[PDB]
RNA sequence: GACGACAUUAGACGAAUCAUCUGGAAAGAUGAAUCAAAGAAGGUAAUAAUCCUGUAGUCGAAAAUGUUGUCUCUCUUGAGUGGAUCCUGAGUACGACGGAGCACGUGAAAUUCCGUCGGAAUCUGGGAGGACCAUCUCCUAAGGCUAAAUACUCUCUAGUGACCGAUAGUGAACCAGUACCGUGAGGGAAAGGUGAAAAGCACCCCGGAAGGGGAGUGAAAUAGAACCUGAAACCGUGUGCUUACAAGUAGUCAGAGCCCGUUAAUGGGUGAUGGCGUGCCUUUUGUAGAAUGAACCGGCGAGUUACGAUUUGAUGCAAGGUUAAGCAGUAAAUGUGGAGCCGUAGCGAAAGCGAGUCUGAAUAGGGCGUUUAGUAUUUGGUCGUAGACCCGAAACCAGGUGAUC
RNA sequence: UAACUUGGGAGUCAGAACAUGGGUGAUAAGGUCCGUGUUCGAAAGGGAAACAGCCCAGACCACCAGCUAAGGUCCCAAAAU
RNA sequence: GACAAUGGUAGGAGAGCGUUCUAAGGGCGUUGAAGCAUGAUCGUAAGGACAUGUGGAGCGCUUAGAAGUGAGAAUGCCGGU
C-alpha cells in the first residue's frame, strides 16, 4: 500500500440503501399505499389489541451463589489451589468444583464446596478437601 | 532477517531482525481498516446546521386555514420556505471507533514488513546539531519521502522538519499512516531493537 | 439509553433459547375437570418469540 | 458538505428537448411536455416496428393477387400450386419480379398452374 | 500591612535569485543558483520558500493590572493520668392525623421533611442496621463554616474545520432587527461582485433632453456604471421548406418532391399523402375520464444521527476474548489501565443439587440440560428510545398586550 | 421438478366481472352473500365495430422471412363473388 | 460450443453510473480553465469524450473514504415571464 493501492475485502461493504429516490431503485414508496406508513411507524412496540401475552407470575429471586469448575483439568500436577484463575475461572463470588470428564493426574485441592463424583475421584487421585 | 548497518556510507557490521516483526508476511485487510480507522479519526465534526426549531422564526399561522385559495401552511419557516430549516441535516458525532489492541500491532508490523518486503535501512545517528545539512546526508539516495526515526525526546533533528518531504518521530509511536505514504524509511541501530522487541 | 426490559419478565422465564411458562388458567373456580386440572408443564408461543422478543432479551 | 443540485439539470433536461426537434407549438421547448411525448414516442416504434411487418406483408400480397387476377388466378390457387409445386420462396420478391419483369412472373404461373 | 520573580495590556529584529519565450502584465515553461529553528498563510497586473507583509527563533514595558515568592507581619502552650462530683444542644426526638419527598403510588414501609396535637431519656443513656422485640456490631442529632475535582460562555486573546460560499450560512456578508405591517404586545423583508489600476468616454455629430453613432483610455467597453460570466421561459427581425375541400393528445411508421453537405455515415432540414393511435401522476374493483393537482420555466426541497438490542458478511484471537473512565500523548490509532462484561453447566419459583436436575412414594415415567465455539470491532438490513420519512389542523395550558371601534 | 425446517425482511386484510352449484331477493338487477375455476388486478398484442375482466395467446432486443391459433375471405379491410 | 429461462405493480435480493469534498499518486492550464452554446459521435441504460464559438482562472483522471448526494407534480416557498 502507498495509498494510491487500495483494494479492500469482498463482503466487507455494500451499498446503502437510501430511499425516497428513484422509481426503478426497487424505492419510491416503499411501505403500503395509504395504509400505515405515517411518520410514526408503530403497532405500539408489541399489541395486537388485545391480551394474550397475559400469563401468572410463578416468581421469587433472592441472592445465590456458586461458581463452577470442572475436574477436567490437565494444567497442573501439584499446585494447590486459590492460587489461580489462569486456566481457570477469572471471578469467583463462591467457589465450586465438579466434574467433567476425570482428571488422572494426581493434584491436590483447596476448594470451597465439592461435587460428589469430584469427591470420589479426587480421593482416588491425592486428595480432597474443603477449605 | 539480517540487514547491513551503516554509517554515512560505509558499511558495518550486520543485525538480527526478528522473523515475527519484519517476516510478519503483511496483511492487506488489517492494513486497510487499520488506515481508515486513523483517517477518520482527524475528522473533528465541526459542522451544524438549523432546524425548524432552533431557527429564529415563527410559529404565526400567516393566513387563516381555509376560506383563502391557497394551501395550507403553518409556518414561515419550514424546509420548503426560503429561509426555513433544513431537515435531516447533519449535526457533529464522535467520527471514531475502535479496534482491538492485538489488530493494531498486526497493522504495524505488516507494513513494516511490507518495507522490509523490498528495501528498509538503517543507521546510527548521533548527530547533535540543527541545520539542512541532514540533506546532504542523503547520500545514502534514501529516496524522498522518509521517517527518520529516533529514541525518545531528541530536541536537534526534530526542529529539521522544515525540509519539503519526511518526518521524524520517535518510535514511542509510529503509525501505519506515517509509514504508508513514502516506501523509503530508515531507524536507528539502537532503536530498531527496540521496536522489534516492543512490537 | 440502554434499552429497557419489558418487567413482564417474571411470567416468562428463559432456558436455552427459548421461554418458559406456566399455563394459563388458574386460581378461580376449580370445580372443573380432574384432566383439565392436571395443567403444569410448558408452554411457548413458538412463532412469536418473532413477535415477543428485542423487549425482553437481557434475559434471553 | 451541501451539494448544489445545479449544473446536471438543464444538461438533462437538454438531453431531452433536443429529441424534440419538429414537434408543435410548446411543445418542443417545455422540459415536461416534451419528456411524456417522447416517451409516447418510443412506445410508438415499439409497436410500429411489429406494424410494418405487418403491413409490408399486406402490401406485397395484394400486388401478387392484381398479378394473377390477369390469368383469373385468384392469389389462394397460386401458393396452394407453389407448395405442391416442391418450391417455395418469399414474398416481396413475386412483387417486385411481377412488377419489373412480368415474363419470369408468366412463367411462374405457368410451373404452378399445371400442378393443378 | 511591607518587599522580589513571572504573565498580560503598545512593539522591533527577523536568511535567501538572476535571465530567455509568451504576455497588456509573470510569480508559469525553460535553464542554471540560494536559506531553512523560517516550504504556515495572504497580497503582489497570471499559480512565488528567495518582491512585500509575514512565520521559526530571539528581544522588549515608563506606567498599570494580575498571580506567585521571603522578611517583615500578626497570632498562638502542648500532652498524660485519675474519673468521687457535674456537663455533653427540649416543648426538641418520637407517636397519631393529613401530605410531600426518598427509584418506593400507603403498601408490611423503614430512613427524611411540612402543618395541627400530644409528648421522652441524661452514659448502667440514645439512634440505626428496610414492619416490630432480643443479642451482636457500628455511630452520638436537636448549632455553624469550608478551597479543589465539576456545570456554562454575553465577552476577549490565539488557533482549527473531509463546515456554508449569497433562495445556503446569523434573519442580518451590502447603512437590518432597518424599510414595512399593526393602536400594541409583536412579526418581518428583498438587495454582494466593473477593471489590474478610475485610466469613469476629451472632442465632433443628431437631439430640448435622455439616448445614441463616431473619436479615444484600456489586452477586451457585446466590461461603460441597471457595469465578470449571462442559460430557459418569453418576445422579435429575416430567411431554406411548406400551408387556404379541411376533422387533427398532434406523434410514430412508410414515403415522393425541394434544398444542403457532417464529430463524413445505411447523412441532415422540411414533409404532399396513407396506415396506426383517447395526455402525466395520485387514488382506485376499475379512470381518455366529465374525480383530483400542476399556467410555463429557473432554484429550493422528504428515511438522517447518537445510544442500545438483533442478525448477516468480513476481520483478529480461541476455551478463551475484551477493555471502561482516567494518566502521558500533535484536539491525534497507542502505550498504559484487569474494577467490570460475555462464555466455559444446567435444572429448580427458592433453600439447593450439579451432567444430572425437577416433578414426584418411586430408582418408574416424562419437561428442560448433555453431546463445546464462543467473543471484541465493524460495513449493510431491521427494531426501540429521542419530534425520528416531510408538510398539514380545530384545539389545550402558563404568561402578558388592548375598552382611541 | 419441486416439498419441508430454521433464520433475516416486507407487502396485503375495500376486491370486480364471466361460467358454475346454491341461499336471499320477484326462477329482477352491471345486485348481495358463500363454494368452485379462470382472466383482469400486477399482462400488452389478434378478434369482440368501439371497450379492464368474454374468446386465441403469455412480448429479452432487431429483420421489408415463413407456418398457424381464435375469427374471417364483395368494397371499406389482406384473403374463395 | 450446446441446453433452458428472461411481462410485471406492492415488495425482497444483486450489480452498477454521475455530483461535492477529502487523502495519496500522477497530470492539464493565458500558446486560454470552469461553465455556457452548437453538433450528423461512443456506451445496453443511468452517462461520457471530441471539434468549434463565447468565456478570462483554476480544473480534471485512477484507487479508496464521508455525504445536507439526485426533483415534473405537495390547492408546495421564492423569482422572473
Ligand atoms: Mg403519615
Ligand atoms: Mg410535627
Ligand atoms: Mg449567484
Ligand atoms: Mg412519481
Ligand atoms: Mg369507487
Ligand atoms: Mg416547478
Ligand atoms: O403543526
Ligand atoms: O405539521
Amino acid at each position: 500500500m502507498k495509498l494510491h493501492e487500495l483494494k479492500p475485502a469482498e463482503g466487507s461493504r455494500k451499498e446503502r440503501n437510501r430511499v425516497g429516490r428513484g422509481v426503478a431503485t426497487g424505492n419510491g414508496k416503499t411501505s403500503g399505499r395509504g395504509h400505515k406508513g405515517q411518520k410514526a411507524r408503530s403497532g405500539g412496540g408489541v399489541r395486537p389489541g388485545f391480551e394474550g401475552g397475559q400469563l401468572p407470575l410463578f416468581r421469587r429471586l433472592p441472592k445465590r451463589g456458586f461458581t463452577n469448575i470442572n475436574r477436567k483439568e490437565y494444567a497442573i500436577v501439584n499446585l494447590d489451589q486459590l492460587n489461580k484463575f489462569e486456566d481457570g475461572t477469572e471471578v469467583t463470588p463462591a467457589l465450586l468444583v465438579e466434574s467433567g470428564v476425570v482428571k488422572n493426574e494426581k493434584s491436590g485441592i483447596k476448594i470451597l464446596g465439592n461435587g460428589s463424583l469430584d469427591k470420589k475421584l479426587t480421593v482416588k487421585a491425592h486428595k480432597f478437601s474443603a477449605s | 532477517n539480517y540487514d547491513v548497518l551503516k554509517l554515512d556510507g560505509t558499511k558495518s557490521g550486520s543485525i538480527e531482525l526478528s522473523d515475527a516483526v519484519f517476516g510478519i508476511e503483511p496483511n492487506n485487510s488489517v492494513l486497510f481498516e487499520a488506515i481508515n480507522l486513523q483517517r477518520a479519526s482527524l475528522r473533528q465534526g465541526t459542522h451544524a446546521v438549523k432546524n425548524r426549531s432552533a431557527v429564529s422564526g415563527g410559529g404565526r399561522k400567516p393566513w387563516k386555514q381555509k376560506g383563502t385559495g391557497r394551501a395550507r401552511q403553518g409556518t414561515i419557516r419550514a424546509p420548503q420556505w426560503r429561509g426555513g430549516g433544513i431537515v435531516f441535516g447533519p449535526t457533529p458525532r464522535s467520527y471514531a471507533y475502535k479496534m482491538p489492541k492485538k489488530m493494531r500491532r498486526l497493522a504495524l508490523r505488516s507494513a513494516l514488513s511490507f518495507k522490509a518486503q523490498e528495501n528498509g535501512l538503517t543507521v546510527v545517528d548521533a548527530f547533535n546539531f540543527e541545520a539542512p545539512k541532514t540533506k546532504e546526508f542523503k547520500n545514502v539516495l534514501s529516496t524522498l519521502e522518509q521517517p527518520k526515526k529516533v529514541l525518545v525526546v531528541t530536541e536537534n533533528e526534530d526542529v529539521n522538519v522544515e525540509l519539503s518531504a519526511r518526518n521524524i518521530p520517535g518510535v514511542q509511536v509510529t503509525t501505519a499512516q506515517g509509514l504508508n505514504v513514502l516506501d523509503i524509511t530508515n531507524a536507528d541501530s539502537l532503536v530498531i531493537t527496540e521496536a522489534a522487541a516492543k512490537k | 439509553p440502554k434499552m429497557k426490559t419489558h418487567r413482564g419478565a417474571a411470567k416468562r422465564v428463559k432456558r436455552t433459547a427459548s421461554g418458559q411458562l406456566k399455563r394459563s388458567r388458574a386460581f378461580t373456580s376449580h370445580l372443573f375437570a380432574n384432566k383439565s386440572t392436571k395443567q403444569k408443564r410448558q408452554l411457548r408461543k413458538a412463532r412469536l418469540v418473532s413477535k415477543s422478543d428485542m423487549k425482553r432479551v437481557k434475559q434471553l | 458538505p451541501r451539494v448544489k443540485g445545479g449544473t446536471v439539470t438543464r444538461a438533462r433536461r437538454k438531453k431531452t428537448i433536443k429529441l424534440a426537434k419538429g414537434y408543435f407549438g410548446s411543445k418542443h421547448t417545455l422540459y415536461k411536455v416534451a419528456k411524456q411525448q417522447v416517451m409516447k414516442s418510443g412506445q410508438y416504434a415499439f409497436r410500429d416496428r411489429r406494424q410494418r411487418k405487418r403491413d409490408f406483408r399486406k402490401l406485397w400480397i395484394t400486388r401478387i393477387n392484381a398479378a394473377a387476377r390477369q390469368h383469373e388466378m385468384s392469389y389462394s390457387r397460386l401458393m396452394n400450386g407453389l407448395k405442391k409445386a416442391g418450391i417455395d420462396i418469399n414474398r416481396k420478391m413475386l412483387s417486385e419480379i411481377a412488377i419489373s419483369d412480368e415474363k419470369a412472373f408468366a412463367q411462374l404461373v405457368t410451373k404452378a398452374k399445371d400442378a393443378l
